[PDB]
């Protein structure tokens, strides 16, 4: 539903 | 944001989305108050019913966007949380009494013509602003009916209402630490918050000063735009001191 | 922030959006 937003965020 | 409009773009540079990290999905709107604080309703973090008791870790902050869904590049900025702050007097088992939170950032964010942040009131000016009649203004990416999503960011324009119809509108204890908002069903025009709109910000411009001020936090509401229903919002002046300790001590 | 309040694209321009005029109708 919510594009993906950029991996350095999830870390 | 039940029969309100598409926002203009900049138009609540302090809105906050609360972004859940796995699943990821909507939690619940928020508001910029400083370049490292954000102020959201506690329920949005602590729920027990729900078995909802959300830490750090679990959740980002997504400031300066307009999209619901989209990842707006160049445009929002994406924070982590250092610290939550919950109200010590929260009450979850009854009522939402003192329905308030902080989140610390782990690092400032730079504001620019998308991202800037909304006034806390002072006495006089919740005195003056927080009468029945007065309009103020609520924004979020919730559920545009109770029974379906918006592509950007929604915006309604609601009066404060009296605390006797308050009170008379439902089975809740009300408390000082609260207020309402919307039409009555004899006057016509109809808006509310809905599902996902909770701890984004109900704001007024002050005639005064001509600056915003963010009055109430969304809070609860039975359904969403039921005739003879109110939305109900967090008194943010009521519980100020609390706000300020939180930041002087943090 | 001594600066709060003041949105960018709006009183920082002497710009207002289209509803804020409500809003200020309503504090008679
Ligand atoms: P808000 O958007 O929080 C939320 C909820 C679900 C997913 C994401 C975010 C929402 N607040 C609530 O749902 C609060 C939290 C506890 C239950 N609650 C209620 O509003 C509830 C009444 C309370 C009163 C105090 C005691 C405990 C119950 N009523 S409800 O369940 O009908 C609300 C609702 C949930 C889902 C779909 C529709 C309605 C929220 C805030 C404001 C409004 C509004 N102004 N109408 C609606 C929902
Ligand atoms: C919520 O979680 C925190 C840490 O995960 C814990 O210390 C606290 O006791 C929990 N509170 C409730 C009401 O579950
Ligand atoms: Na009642
Ligand atoms: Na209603």
């Amino acid at each position: 539903d919510f594009e993906e937003i950029p991996e350095e965020y999830l870390q | 944001i039940v029969e309100g409009s598409d926002a203009e773009i900049g138009m609540s540079p302090w809105q906050v989305m609360l972004f859940r990290k796995s699943p990821q999905e909507l939690l619940c709107g928020a508001s910029l108050i400083s370049d490292r604080w954000v102020l959201t309703a506690a329920h949005c973090l602590l729920y027990p019913p729900w078995d909802k008791n959300f830490t750090e870790n679990d959740l980002l902050v997504r400031i300066g966007k307009h999209s619901r869904t989209r990842y707006e590049r160049n445009i929002e900025k994406i924070s982590m949380l250092e610290k939550i702050y919950i109200h010590p007097r929260y009450n979850w088992r009854e009522n939402l009494d003192r329905d308030i939170a902080l989140m610390k950032l782990k690092k400032p964010v730079a504001f620019s013509d998308y991202i800037h942040p909304v006034c806390l009131p002072d006495r006089e000016t919740a005195a003056s602003l927080l009468q029945a009649g007065y309009k103020g203004r609520v924004t979020g990416w919730g559920n545009l009916k109770e029974t379906g999503q918006p592509s950007v960011l929604q915006v309604v324009n609601l009066p404060i209402v009296e605390r006797p119809v308050c009170k008379d509108s439902t089975r809740i204890r009300i408390t000082d630490n609260m207020f309402c908002a919307g039409y009555k069903p004899d006057e016509g025009k109809r808006g509310d918050a809905c599902e996902g709109d909770s701890g984004g910000p109900f704001v007024m411009k002050s005639p005064f000063n001509n600056r915003w001020y963010q009055m109430g936090i969304v809070s609860w509401g039975e359904g969403c735009d039921r005739d003879g229903k109110y939305g109900f919002y967090t008194h943010v002046f009521r519980l100020k001191k609390w706000i300020q300790k939180v930041i002087d001590q943090f | 922030e001594a600066d709060c309040g003041l949105r960018p694209l709006f009183e920082k321009k002497s710009l207002e959006d289209k509803t804020e005029r409500e809003l200020l109708e309503s504090y008679i």
